[PDB]
């Protein structure tokens, strides 16, 4: 899908638009030895704010000259914390320590 | 009949770290790092014993 | 084409070989993420000579 700024610039307010953006991160590398192709990706419209808040994790491959790729994202701690049901009933994380 | 480990072998536990991926001569190949010296062997021949 | 290590060795001299070999510089470099493929290639017959 792709928004015209014309449509960005004359929606009534109320509208309710859906970007689309690339995580490139897992894009795939050029051969050394391919010829160059002409043009240039652009982009005009950004966010102002952070996008991917739901985002647990993130590229899950190996990457072979790095131990881990670059924006690489690791699950928090939180979602692997069964914790307990206290007595209330109410759940709680684990204790972080003794006591 | 038992073999009998040669005398210039090195214990190493087996452990999901040992082996990654990695660039090898224009191949992904699974490299196995050797826990003492942390040299990489892309390469299952010439590792160390 | 390949050859038999049986045949280089069991051939009547005088009779002409015809090995190949690859220049592998143009070879294509794998994807940074691409999983490693199980197996090796091995070359088991050399020139002597340039």
């Amino acid at each position: 899908q792709h928004v015209d700024a014309e449509s960005i610039m004359t929606a009534p307010k109320g509208k309710l638009f859906h970007l689309q953006f690339m995580d490139g991160l897992l894009r795939p590398e050029p051969s050394a030895f391919d010829p160059p192709a002409s043009g240039e990706d652009m982009r005009l419209i950004y966010p102002l704010q952070p996008i991917s808040v739901a985002r647990s994790m993130r590229a899950i491959v190996n990457h072979n000259e790095v131990d881990r790729p670059r924006g690489a994202v690791a699950p928090s701690s939180y979602e692997m914390d069964t914790g307990t049901l206290s007595r209330n009933g109410d759940l709680l994380y684990s204790p972080v320590a003794n006591g | 009949f038992v073999p009998d480990v040669p005398e210039g072998y090195v214990a190493v536990q087996y452990a999901h770290r040992l082996f990654s991926s990695s660039l090898a001569n224009k191949r992904n190949r699974v490299t196995y790092t050797h826990p003492p010296t942390g040299m990489a062997y892309p390469s299952p021949t010439g590792r160390p014993h």
